[PDB]
């Protein structure tokens, strides 16, 4: 992949952000980190520097209650094709709203919130 | 414009990337004229209308090709008569099965290439675009269609080839089961349109019964379970019990003189035969796919007898979507629309230099 973001990803510590737009990996701005729209899917990079030099990473796709089916789907993939990219180096999870996990849901310091709306189905 | 194409065991459903359905699903069938130039080829409605004057071949009847002539006109008539697309315009998304032969890859790459001039191709394996399609990396697909059924468990978006399992019966079987049993009943159907009919009355009243006995105990005691039915020439005949037998043979091969595991012992025993360390996600992640998965019930079901089998702590998740009967083409259409993927296709350049083994490194 040369999608522009593959190449920006995993490059530090770090959290990054993407929401599924239209089949595509659309970056989150960061002032925007953790207010999730629930009829969207996003995914979720955290890098963490480890003691050996390299980097861990775990990858989260989140999916809205209302996210439509192109929208999940391709968070699913975008996230295979990531963890592909990162030489399968990164865990792999599946964060469905209202059950996240607690290790995503420690990823945001004041709390992840939730918003109703999102961009439309790609469809 | 990439297209979709799922070329199923008794249907194949094509359509255009992008889009949230096939545009088209036909049967897979090619006629041909049974005694030659007194008075050529046909694919799909058309040659099943004109079987009486056919001979009719089913190129696919296992999920895996057998003969190539056919499957070529099968893809013709996707291309011309259902799409209505010039082929060397699209790239072309196909899907096989999770243990297609190797030699079968590379024949279909060949033929997209050689025959069809495709600018860009790609192969798919089935149950990881119904797991996709399912909004997952991690699960294990249960798939039935018309002549085959597989149980594959996927691990963060691949399968695990050594733990597939290719169940004995489908849609066909049944079928042929739902017509001796309403035979056996009293009944007969002895018209051209006689599977049709049959086919129909299994598609629309057929049911799988969260507890068998005690549901033939209902339908023997009382009538609350029984469907009137009207039949092409306005005679109505009456479902009994027959509604969940029939489907019964997905839990029960033996109806059928089976020796085999029926479909939640086939689901089992793959996730027995997958890393002790990612079963509790394959628990969790159940996946139904396929046309033969639509019967009422089958997802309470197959909870049940999972549920029945595992240990007792176990999350046991049956996901059942309503567009089921389309998992593999919608995940396949959401694979082609993706950005990244223009760079997953084989080109035809790529196909000019490497041949056709460059299926083997580019698609897997
Ligand atoms: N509502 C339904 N209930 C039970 N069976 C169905 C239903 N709809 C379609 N089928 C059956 O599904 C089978 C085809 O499903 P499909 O997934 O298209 O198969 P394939 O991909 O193997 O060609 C047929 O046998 C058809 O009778
Ligand atoms: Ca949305
Ligand atoms: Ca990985
Ligand atoms: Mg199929």
């Amino acid at each position: 992949v040369e999608h522009p973001e593959f190449l920006k990803a995993g490059k530090e510590p770090g959290l990054q952000i993407w929401r599924v737009e239209k089949f595509d990996l659309v970056p989150v701005p960061t002032c925007l980190y953790g207010d999730f729209f629930t009829g969207d899917a996003y995914v979720i990079l955290k890098t963490v520097q480890l003691r050996n030099g390299n980097l861990q990473y775990d990858l989260h796709y989140w999916l809205g209650n209302e996210c439509s089916q192109d929208e999940s789907g391709a968070a699913a993939i975008f996230t295979v094709q990531l963890d592909d990219y990162l030489n399968g180096r990164a865990v792999q999870h599946r964060e469905v709203q209202g059950f996240e996990s607690a290790t995503f849901l420690g990823y945001f310091k004041s709390g992840l919130k939730y918003k109703k709306g999102g961009v439309a189905s790609g469809f | 414009q990439a297209l979709v194409i799922d070329n199923g065991s008794g249907m194949c459903k094509a359509g255009f990337a992008g889009d949230d359905a096939p545009r088209a699903v036909f049967p897979s069938i090619v006629g041909r004229p049974r005694h030659t130039g007194v008075m050529d080829s046909y694919v799909g409605d058309e040659a099943q209308s004109k079987r009486g004057i056919l001979t009719l071949k089913y190129p696919i009847e296992h999920g895996i090709v057998t003969n190539w002539d056919d499957m070529e006109k099968i893809w013709h008539h996707t291309f011309y008569n259902e799409l209505r697309v010039a082929p060397e315009e699209h790239p072309v998304l196909l899907t096989e099965a999770a243990l297609n032969p190797k030699a079968n890859r590379e024949k279909m790459t060949q033929i997209m290439f050689e025959t069809f001039n495709t600018p860009a191709m790609y192969v798919a394996i089935q149950a990881v675009l119904s797991l996709y399609a399912s909004g997952r990396t991690t699960g294990i697909v249960m798939d039935s269609g018309d002549g085959v059924s597989h149980t594959v468990p996927i691990y963060e978006g691949y399968a695990l080839p050594h733990a597939i399992l290719r169940l004995d019966l489908a849609g066909r079987d049944l079928t042929d089961y739902m017509m001796k049993i309403l035979t056996e009943r009293g009944y007969s159907f002895t018209t051209t349109a006689a599977a049709a009919i049959v086919r129909d009355i299994k598609e629309k009243l057929a049911y799988v019964a969260l507890d068998f006995e005690a549901e033939m105990q209902t339908a023997a005691s009382s009538s609350a379970l029984e469907k009137s039915y009207e039949l092409p020439d306005g005679q109505v005949i009456t479902i009994g019990n027959e509604r969940f037998r029939c489907p019964e043979a997905l839990f029960q091969p033996s109806f059928l003189g089976m020796e085999s595991a029926g479909i939640h012992e086939t689901t089992y025993n793959s996730i027995m035969k997958c890393d002790v360390d990612i079963r509790k996600d394959l628990y969790g992640n159940v996946v139904l796919s396929g046309g033969t998965t639509m019967f009422p019930g089958i997802a309470d079901r197959m909870n049940k007898e999972l549920t029945a089998l595992a240990p007792s702590t176990m999350k046991i998740k049956i996901i059942a979507p309503p567009e089921r009967k389309y998992s593999v083409w919608i995940g396949g259409s959401i694979l082609a629309s993706l950005s990244t993927f223009q760079q997953m296709w084989i080109s035809k350049e790529e196909y000019d230099e490497s041949g056709p083994s460059i299926v083997h490194r580019k698609c897997f």
